[PDB]
């Protein structure tokens, strides 16, 4: 009848990552914090990065999310107020919210969930949406495969006609945690010491691989061991995202060697050109059989994992899976990914069905789509009808969610 | 002096109109076009023959 | 015999639908030459404005959320000389063959 | 030919000089700036040129 | 070279912008005549029934 009809509703999307949030209709979460918060023995909750970025005494670093679903609901709790009270600045009773989960989500932890937004929050109505569905609508397809590359695991998850086929999902652990694990083996070959940047008072530049001439901040508070790891991790995850890149073919060492060298400077002032090194961490997401951890192991490479996941399918939808492939998540950001698995995926897709990878090669449609999505979504006039209400929870009970839900 | 201020100015003037040019370019490179006027969007219908 | 293992057998009350042979399908929102259906809606076509009178090029009317009718623009090598196309060197030669003849579908505004 | 927009004259040291006068031109089409010869500016106060204006400009 | 162009979202990054409709794009002043002959009809954040 006319364009889609916004009722206010507000889209969370909580990753393991960032908890990214917003209002329907944007083209952009309007904010994203860092899922790992601080904890101090309820418990005080320290959320956002204003707050995890400062020295506290016996402050734990912890995480709600595992393994891609919410274990600790008191934290799911906190973080959920802080978004409201701080980025919302409105009653929770008064939006509509529309929340992702991720495809494999539990129906046990789905009720709890439902059961935790109408009762505590006392929201006027509720949907709970997978992540696939959201960031395949975010790109205008009503079918595809998904392929999410997050912090905790890269999984593909073929969408047909807005439904996502849970029998083709297929997960490996290979991720952003384990480049970071790999990242943090690499710097102990070389024994490069990790100076989180909030120990640093003072430094001096130095040459390349010269001492480190730093002072240390004074008066420093003890610090528990997760706080320190998780800064850890964050100085490691920079260098992620600045110097590592895939290779644009399988791995070389005489090819890797040819490419220019690329230069880094570490917070306590360190800096060293990292020569090929930088290639062979992110060819374990492609070739898991060279990586040190276990050359026998059984996982599965992105472009394994994608041809597995669409192998589980009907072969009716395989055409479809095949011509509207999409790439999210953080984890594909890293320079060539895309270039490499579209190589891959050509080499191995059979040539009678045609291989076609949408360009979102940006941070925004990226790590952001299943929350794009997921605004398109509550946006819709037609949508309005999905939404479940007060009334239907209060009648149908906690199980109304399996069946509006699907 | 006049025999050398003329080559001089001529230099100038070259270099002057190829910076000309080379904002001119710069212009051109960003975006023309963002909005059409209300008559063109709903006063009239786009035909072809 | 060499068909019969898969061999095709009617059955009454019944329609089937031929397999693409000559060209790999593909999505509606592509291009016949592509293999798609070429939905019009998609469909991206030179368009001229009467504020400039300059044909901005490619271009296709979508309406916006609030029903606001808006012109998507689809970048081409040959923009320039679509910008200077009005009023129906080689390129441009050949450019306007075309156009002459009609095999380019080029709309113009008019009053209803 | 085309609307005027401008008349700056190109002020410059003589090897007040002026050594171009630029025009600038509007159509529905669009705009265009002309390197016109100084001496232009003598027909322009004759035929009382001004912004706004509709002129055209022969190229011999 | 092309006749014409199909895609869903977008053909490429280097897409132009699309072209949004707006008065007063000639200048304010034009079109104050137009504006302030005319008041706008008011809007309500308002509650609806929808009977599906
Ligand atoms: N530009 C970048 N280059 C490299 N890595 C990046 C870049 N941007 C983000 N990352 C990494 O992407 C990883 C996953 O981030 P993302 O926002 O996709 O996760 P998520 O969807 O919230 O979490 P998950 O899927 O694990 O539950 C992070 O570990 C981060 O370090
Ligand atoms: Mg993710």
């Amino acid at each position: 009848v006319y364009g889609g009809d916004e009722v206010g509703a507000l889209v969370f999307d909580i990753g393991s990552y960032t908890v990214r949030a917003g209002y329907a209709g944007e083209d952009c979460p309007k904010v994203d914090f860092p899922t790992a918060i601080g904890m101090v023995v309820g418990p005080t909750y320290y959320i956002d990065t204003n707050a995890l970025r400062v020295p506290r005494e016996n402050m734990e670093a912890i995480s709600p999310l595992k393994n891609g679903m919410v274990e600790d609901w008191d934290s799911f709790q906190a973080i959920l107020d802080h978004t409201y009270k701080m980025h919302v600045k409105s009653e929770a009773s008064l939006h509509p919210v529309l929340m992702s989960e991720a495809p494999w989500n539990t129906r046990a932890k789905r009720e709890k969930l439902t059961e935790l937004m109408f009762e505590h929050y006392n929201i006027p109505a509720f949907f709970l949406c997978k992540t696939a569905v959201l960031t395949a609508f975010a790109n205008g397809r009503s079918t595809g495969l998904i392929l999410d590359s997050g912090a905790t695991h890269t999984t593909a998850i073929p969408v047909h006609d807005g439904y996502v086929l849970q029998q083709g999902i297929v997960k490996s652990p290979l991720a952003g945690d384990f480049i970071t694990m790999q990242c943090r083996e690499l710097f102990q070959e070389m024994n490069i010491e990790l100076v989180p940047p909030y120990m640093i008072a003072s430094k001096e530049a130095v040459r390349e691989g010269s001492p480190a001439n730093w002072k240390r901040k004074e008066k420093l508070p003890q610090v528990t061991r997760s706080w320190h790891n998780y800064m850890c991790n964050c100085v490691i995850q920079d260098f992620q995202a600045s110097v590592l890149q895939v290779s644009d073919s399988t791995y070389d060492e005489q090819v890797a060697a040819q490419m220019p060298t690329v230069h880094y400077e570490f917070p306590n002032g360190y800096n060293c050109d990292f020569g090929a090194e930088r290639l062979k961490i992110p060819e374990g997401l492609f070739d898991p059989s060279n990586v040190k951890g276990l050359s026998g192991n059984t996982m599965l490479g992105v472009s394994h994992v994608v041809t597995t996941s669409v192998g589980m399918c009907d072969i009716d939808i395989r055409p479809g899976l095949y011509g509207s492939v999409i790439v999210a998540g953080g984890n594909t950001l890293i320079q060539s990914f895309t270039d490499r698995l579209n190589r891959e995926l050509s080499q191995k897709t059979p040539p009678s069905m045609r291989l076609k990878l949408i360009a979102n090669n940006t941070t925004v449609e990226r790590r952001f789509s299943s929350w794009i999505g997921g605004s398109i979504l509550a946006s819709l006039g037609t949508f309005q009808q999905m939404w479940i209400s007060k009334q239907e929870y209060e009648e149908g009970g906690k199980q109304c969610v399996e069946r509006k839900c699907p | 002096a006049v025999m050398t201020a003329v080559r001089a100015w001529e230099f100038w003037n070259l270099k002057t109109l190829q910076e000309r040019e080379a904002r001119l370019r710069l212009e051109q490179e960003e975006a023309e076009l963002l909005t059409y006027t209300r008559e063109d969007a709903y006063s009239m219908e786009y035909v072809y023959e | 015999d060499p068909d019969g293992p898969f061999a095709f057998r009617r059955k009454a009350g019944c329609q089937y639908y031929a397999p693409h042979l000559d060209q790999t399908g593909n999505w509606p929102w592509t291009s016949p030459k592509d293999g798609g259906l070429g939905d019009v809606r998609y469909r991206y076509c030179l368009t001229t404005l009467t504020v400039p009178q300059r044909c901005i090029g490619f271009a296709r009317r979508r309406v916006g959320r609030g029903g606001r009718v808006l012109l998507d623009r689809a970048h081409s090598d040959y923009d320039s000389v679509f910008h200077h196309l009005d009023l129906e060197s080689k390129d441009l030669s050949q450019i306007l063959v075309n156009i002459k003849s009609c095999r380019w579908r080029h709309f113009r505004p008019r009053t209803p | 030919e085309g609307e005027v927009t401008e008349l700056t004259p190109c002020e410059t040291e003589n090897p007040k000089t002026i050594s171009h006068v630029i025009i600038g031109l509007k159509t529905a089409k669009g705009t265009k700036q002309l390197k016109l010869d100084p001496s232009i500016f003598e027909s322009l106060q004759k035929e009382r040129v001004e912004a706004g204006d509709v002129i055209y400009i022969e190229a011999n | 070279m092309h006749r014409e162009v199909y895609a869903l979202l977008y053909s490429d990054k280097k897409d132009a912008p699309p072209l949004l409709p707006s008065d007063t794009g000639q200048g304010y002043r034009t079109v104050k005549a137009k504006l302030g002959s005319k008041k706008v009809r008011p809007w309500k954040w308002m509650p609806f029934t929808n009977p599906a």
